RNA sequence: ACGAUCAACUUAGAACUGGUACGGACAAGGGGAAUCUGACUGUCUAAUUAAAACAUAGCAUUGCGAUGGUCAGAAAGUGAUGUUGACGCAAUG
RNA sequence: CAAAUGAGAACUUUGAAGACUGAAGUGGGGAAAGGUUCCACGUCAACAGCAGUUGGACGUGGGUUAGUCGAUCCUAAGAGAUGGGGAAGCUCCGUUUCAAAGGCCUGAUUUUAUGCAGGCCACCAUCGAAAGGGAAUCCGGUUAAGAUUCCGGAACCUGGAUAUGGAUUCUUCACGGUAACGUAACUGAAUGUGGAGACGUCGGCGCGAGCCCUGGGAGGAGUUAUCUUUUCUUCUUAACAGCUUAUCACCCCGGAAUUGGUUUAUCCGGAGAUGGGGUCUUAUGGCUGGAAGAGGCCAGCACCUUUGCUGGCUCCGGUGCGCUUGUGACGGCCCGUGAAAAUCCACAGGAAGGAAUAGUUUUCAUGCCAGGUCGUACUGAUAACCGCAGCAGGUCUCCAAGGUGAACAGCCUCUAGUUGAUAGAAUAAUGUAGAUAAGGGAAGUCGGCAAAAUAGAUCCGUAACUUCGGGAUAAGGAUUGGCU
RNA sequence: GGUGAACUAUGCCUGAAUAGGGUGAAGCCAGAGGAAACUCUGGUGGAGGCUCGUAGCGGUUCUGACGUGCAAAUCGAUCGU
């Protein structure tokens, strides 16, 4: 259930570019093309239409997002302390 | 006549190809009629009833 | 088979140069030439095609009679039939809310 | 062109209307050295590109 | 460029005050195989429009044809 | 010689910026009365992609607040805004991500984006996609907010300059590699005529100081002073040091 | 456990047959072992040079936080980048 | 080849034959450009590198008909006044800028008006597309030459006035449906808001239009030494008006694992699937009207003469990975996500006004009037454009039959068009273009230059190396018709 | 001191054009082997600045024709895409 060994999406690229930048690239794009839940109504309908635009299929709600994919890590860090500098100031 | 004869089987043999397999008559027009064909029949049965539901739906997925 | 041509001075095969082949009773082919396709209205809050409403272009909207632009329901010819029930209950919901936040913040006003 | 301004119009008007022979008649009038119309045109020949 | 459907129909047409010509085309169609009958159609001219009353009762046609009121031009072709 | 390629940018005939498909100028809302007094809320209509731009823009809806009116303002999206969000823009707002507050009123180690330089100029720093600004301190006599820049510099601002919460969206877009001159083409075709590029050594003398020989080689060193001209100002303009160095972020 | 209209073009097989011919005209890759060189697709000396030259993605360096960098203008209450903001712009290899 | 015309014919006209273009045409039209080249009559001094009776030549004239096709209107990249600022200045910048920047609703409304103590607001001039955006027309006939422009018929739009019928009204501004929503109507200012305008590309799938193919039947033509219930050919239905017609979408009942439904493509369901029942868009098709009265195919009538008339028929189907076009629901791509404005409609709100022998409704039906200006002929190219020319060059685009075949190349043929390029005689060398060759097989040559060989399809088989994607049609073998 | 972007170079705006094949990427469906981990197979689908090759765009070689040319750059074959 495997037509290719490792190359992936990146077999559209046929033998160019070279190897190192043709696995960079399918890192990227598997995440790019992927398929994500929707914290807003829990199904897998996220889809990238631009860089940083991810739009549910289904409750029709469009999200501000990384380049390739839906949350980035830098995004979540960046949430999880100003969630702690927002606590400590209410509290 | 030369169609008539080649609904009668003649005229078209190896000589008489000149485009690939495919070319002549596409896997994908081949493989949409079987399926068509074998999703009418299983939708057929199941509206008579001589399948159930759960039947037809393992011969779905196996069609 | 007959050949068709432009009935216009535009020899271009542009969005508004669209052209049908069609028998005419003089039994020939002739070339009649199209109109662009109408979009359906959209509905403002949801953008889902609304339904009710006629198709046709902007100033052929003009022509109608009210009846083929709208439907009898509030918000009728602008926003759908599930747009405006979320927005109703969304309403009444929250100034229902409203006055029970007001309330709440003046007993405990009373009670500080 | 077939779809011309009038401006041209009348430009080629003046043209068709310029673009004949001599009367004969000024041949024999006096103190005449005027023998034919030295400013015709033909549109192969002369382009006037206007 | 407008059908009628009922005898009523076409009476308030022909009293609308605007009209006053009526062509009448005999249509010689088939219903059956076997069985050729002659189709009556009553043409008013309005000003707009061009009403048309289709009649396959030639009894039916020929008490039209003598109800309308004579005044009014009638065309028989 | 001839006027080179570096000289010929500024007169704007062929290299000015290809702006028919963008979506408006993305600023802040205008500081009027309510962003420095209290708050405002508006609502997040629609992300959009804008073309020539990394970062989503977020067009969000405002009421007026002195005539009924509503205000659609073109904002610069932070990652994790959506659409039916409600943002918040005043010196009483919330900690929270795409609210609008001031330096002042943000406290140490914020995340901050789209940061005006002055207070009231709409936005000018931390725009591009995946950068942000980090709030280094206080100092509230004659209040200026120190921060801390993408490129690692510290800058004083003031304290009422405004600024979104958060990080901006589209962030990782250059680690993509683009593995083609068609992806660079496409991405340029809509940013301004700036690529490709021809090496200064592979014209000739007219065309660039870098031009001529019977090698391509510069010549002289490439490193040109600040005080040279135009014409002069090709190369390496200004550099402290060259060659490469390992090293880090030293910010 | 099974019947009837409705002839649609694909594939495979078997004899038979002929001056062994049959993609019967047309149409239609020569192939292999290597060396030098440029990664590739792409571009140019219109009218003697299409290349190994240019470009390219990739890599690296440089300047600049806007009262700024790079560039324009005789000047300007003037401009390009810039509807821009370091994941950017500008300059190089 | 033969007639005709003519003083004169290889070249003009007609007839016959042979051919070609072969539907990304040598066909039918247009865009830029040209400018009368269009058409008729007369005519051949010059021009058509021979000729000429012919012509895009010469002479004389005729011809281009619009509310619906364009322009006109809008805005795009951009160009560009004003305010203001530079510059000795010609002028430069600038296009909402450090401006006191206007037009738009209803009353005032003939002691005076279009004044004003009525009211609303606050755009940045303008130009910029004959392929972008847009109000509306089709069929048949008609000329020597114009026609979506004329005529006959049949419609549509915009702007005006404007009465009648219908609807509504003592429940003042309608009712019905659980609902999606329906209907002939069924008030709606300021102000606000929303839609349409309005958008890439590719792929397969579905549907439709035309064309192609095909059966029966009703006419005409061809072939008929023999055969062929045969071959070719007509059997058409426009805009516009009503009824009907839909994938998608949505609503009601209901409550799903034994998970089911389902596409070619794997997506969808407790955020409500399956199932049953419905609502809407009208792409699109069907029926009727238009409309058989038209067009077309046939047969016959008064005997030179710019003359018509009368009879029939114009019908019923089928098929498909078919071609092309349009549409639909989808899927792929992007660090690329694929105009704007005029304009039109709608919604929120509720200003204002309104009864009864009559008010409102001109978003329902009918009825009345008008629609200006400029372009319109023709070529669009191996002769109408540019290249000094009637130059083997260059120059944007639409339609697109049969067979072979994978195939809009290659070959042949229908419709349509052309048969134009100075000719006659002969067949030396040397040439240009196309071929063949014994035996050898690169010995030729700077060098396999040039040519030859290979070649489609089916099956088998396929190495080193590799960035695992390729290499690869590697290499290397076999087969190929016709008939039953 | 003036005139040229009707050729051409580049950007932008608004339009238009591009048979038929080969290969067969992701996604998805079914099956087999295995104690398991997993591996393998058959389909489906239709990616690519992929490939053969029309129209188109270009211009390698013949150092062919021509070279007082059809032509101040064309013609034919062969070619690139």
């Amino acid at each position: 259930a495997k037509r290719t060994k490792k190359v992936g999406i990146t077999g559209k690229y046929g033998v160019r570019y070279g190897s190192s930048l043709r696995r960079q690239v399918k890192k990227l794009e598997i995440q790019q093309h992927a398929r994500y839940d929707c914290s807003f109504c829990g199904k897998k309908t996220v889809k990238r239409g631009a860089a940083g635009i991810w739009t549910c299929s289904c409750c029709k709600k469009t999200v501000a997002g990384g380049a390739y994919t839906v949350s980035t890590a830098a995004a979540a860090t960046v949430r999880s302390t100003i969630r702690r500098l927002r606590e400590m100031v209410e509290a | 006549a030369h169609a008539q004869s080649k609904r009668e089987g003649r005229h078209s043999g190896y000589g008489k190809r000149k485009g690939t397999r495919e070319a002549r008559l596409p896997s994908q027009v081949v493989w949409i009629r079987r399926l068509r064909v074998l999703r009418r029949l299983l939708a057929k049965y199941r509206d008579a009833g001589k399948i159930d539901k759960h039947l037809y739906h393992v011969l779905y997925k196996e069609s | 088979a007959q050949r068709v041509t432009f009935r216009r001075r535009n020899p271009y095969n542009t969005r508004s140069n669209k052209i049908k082949v069609v028998k005419t009773p003089g039994g020939i082919l002739r070339a009649q030439h199209v109109k662009k396709l109408a979009t359906r209205p959209k509905c403002g809050d949801c953008g889902s095609a609304l339904q009710g409403i006629s198709t046709l272009r902007p100033r052929q909207y003009a022509t109608v009679s009210k009846t083929h632009k709208t439907v009898s329901r509030a918000y009728g010819g602008s926003r759908c039939a599930n747009c405006v029930k979320e927005r109703i209950i969304r309403a009444f919901l929250i100034e229902e809310q409203k006055i029970v936040k007001k309330v709440v913040k003046e007993q405990t006003e009373a009670a500080k | 062109a077939a779809q011309k301004s009038f401006r041209i119009k009348q430009k080629m008007a003046k043209a068709k209307k310029q673009n004949r022979p001599l009367p004969q008649w000024i041949r024999l009038r006096t103190n005449n050295t005027i023998r034919y119309n030295a400013k015709r045109r033909n549109w192969r020949r002369t382009k006037m590109n206007i | 460029a407008r059908e009628i459907t009922d005898i009523k129909q076409f009476l308030e047409l022909t009293r609308r005050a605007d009209v006053k010509t009526a062509t009448v085309k005999i249509n010689k169609k088939l219903n059956k195989a076997g069985k050729p009958f002659r189709q009556t159609k009553f043409k008013v001219r309005g000003s707009s429009s061009l009403y048309t009353l289709v009649i396959n009762d030639a009894g039916k046609a020929k008490k039209l044809i003598q109800s309308l009121p004579p005044t009014l031009k009638v065309n028989r072709l | 010689g001839r006027v080179i390629r570096n000289q010929r940018k500024g007169a704007g005939s062929i290299f000015t910026s290809h702006t028919r498909l963008r979506q408006g100028a993305a600023k802040l809302r205008t500081l009027d009365y309510a962003e420095r007094h209290g708050y405002i809320r508006g609502i997040v209509k629609q992300i959009v992609h804008d073309s020539g731009r990394g970062a989503p823009l977020a067009k969000v809806v405002f009421r007026d607040p002195y005539k009924y009116r509503l205000r659609e303002e073109i904002f610069i999206a932070n990652e994790g805004v959506h659409t039916g969000q409600f943002i918040y823009a005043g010196k009483k707002a919330s900690l929270n991500v795409g609210n609008v507050l001031p330096l002042g009123s943000v406290p140490e180690g914020t995340i901050v984006s789209n940061v005006e330089e002055k207070p009231g100029d709409r936005g000018a720093l931390a725009r591009a996609s995946g950068n942000y600004v980090i709030i280094i301190g206080h100092n509230p006599d004659e209040n200026k907010t120190r921060v801390r820049l993408p490129s690692g510099a510290k800058k004083v601002i003031s304290s009422d300059a405004r600024g979104v919460i958060g990080v901006i969206a589209g962030g990782g877009r250059v680690d993509k590699p683009l593995l083609k001159a068609g992806r660079a083409f496409h991405k340029y075709r809509l940013k301004r005529n700036s690529w490709p590029k021809t090496r200064g050594v592979a014209m000739n003398p007219v065309d660039h100081p870098h031009g001529g020989g019977n090698h391509q080689h510069i010549g002289k060193a490439s490193t040109i002073s600040r005080g040279a001209v135009s014409g002069q100002k090709a190369g390496l303009i200004a550099a402290r040091r060259t060659g490469l160095l390992r090293g880090s972020q030293k910010t």
